[PDB]
């Protein structure tokens, strides 16, 4: 005689959408905890209102399909506000049974269930819009993933002017956007292996450019072996290239999502 | 504003399964 069983459905992998969800969810299933196996008062007054951001939701996140090209997102938000969209049509039906009959154990039932939805509607919601966000993150990285290569060609002085006022504001802001993502992270390994990572990169960065600048000065002169000046320039890259993509890869990890083929 | 209008519903919802119990 072997028996165990519970409730289920319920996703999560950012910080920030845990810290939103989290509560709505324990509440959930705290409120179905009572395993075991007490009336209701006119939860009509506090439904409404659900059904009111819930409205909202929808429609800053309707407008967002109209924005941002984000095909992968405009394809996948949609079925997002169908999932509220019906679960919510239950807790505002549900809420009906319970202030036409407070004592109905189907309807308390009945109205977590659409609870659940809102919740697990609106968890895509944010995912979605999120993995959008990780992929926003990718864009700049493969865009300084691209840039680099582009030191292979920098030839007059006055170039490496030009080549460091562009390629550092790109790492600037490729810096940032790791900063935060680390933070909403839920696993160690990631935000370890995507923190050093990034670390390594910061340094290469000041160091290339003087591969870039010895080499351009070297070159101006008779001063032959340009190659153990070069070859130093190229290997630089080499190695931010080969450390920018571990960024991404580890990113991908955190994005590619089961929406996702 | 995603982030903001979905706190606000979850809070908003998180309201509502307050009336469902209290012990």
């Amino acid at each position: 005689m072997e028996h165990h069983h519970h409730h289920h459905m319920p996703v999560f992998h950012t910080r920030t959408i845990e810290s939103i969800l989290e509560p709505v969810a324990q509440q959930i299933s705290h409120l179905v905890i009572m395993h075991e196996e007490k009336a209701i008062p006119d939860l009509t007054a506090p439904v409404a209102a659900v059904q009111a951001a819930v409205s909202n939701l929808v429609r800053v996140g309707k407008e967002t399909v109209q924005t941002t090209e984000d095909q992968i997102l405009k394809r996948d938000m949609p079925p997002a506000f169908i999932k509220v969209e019906n679960a919510c049509t239950k807790l505002v039906q549900a809420a009906q049974m319970l202030q036409s009959d407070p004592y109905s154990v189907p309807a308390r039932d009945y109205l977590i269930d659409g609870s659940r939805g809102i919740l697990s509607g609106t968890s895509d919601l944010l995912l979605t819009f999120d993995e959008a966000e990780v992929r926003k993150i990718i864009r700049v990285c493969k865009g300084i993933l691209e840039y680099l290569t582009v030191a292979e060609v920098v030839e007059t002085m006055e170039d490496l002017v030009t080549y460091t006022k562009n390629l550092g504001p790109g790492m600037t802001k490729m810096a940032k956007m790791i900063d935060e993502r680390q933070q909403e992270l839920t696993h160690q390994e990631h935000r370890v292996m995507l923190v050093n990572s990034m670390n390594t990169v910061k340094e290469l960065l000041p160091v290339l450019i003087s591969a870039m600048k010895i080499f351009v000065t070297t070159k101006n002169s008779k001063n032959q072996g340009i190659e153990e000046a070069l070859k130093n320039r190229n290997f630089t890259v080499e190695k931010m290239s080969a450390e920018i993509n571990e960024i991404i890869r580890v990113l991908q990890l955190t994005s590619w999502d089961e929406d996702a083929w | 504003a995603i982030y903001e209008k979905a706190k606000e519903v979850s809070s908003a919802l998180s309201k509502v399964l307050s009336k469902i119990d209290d012990t």
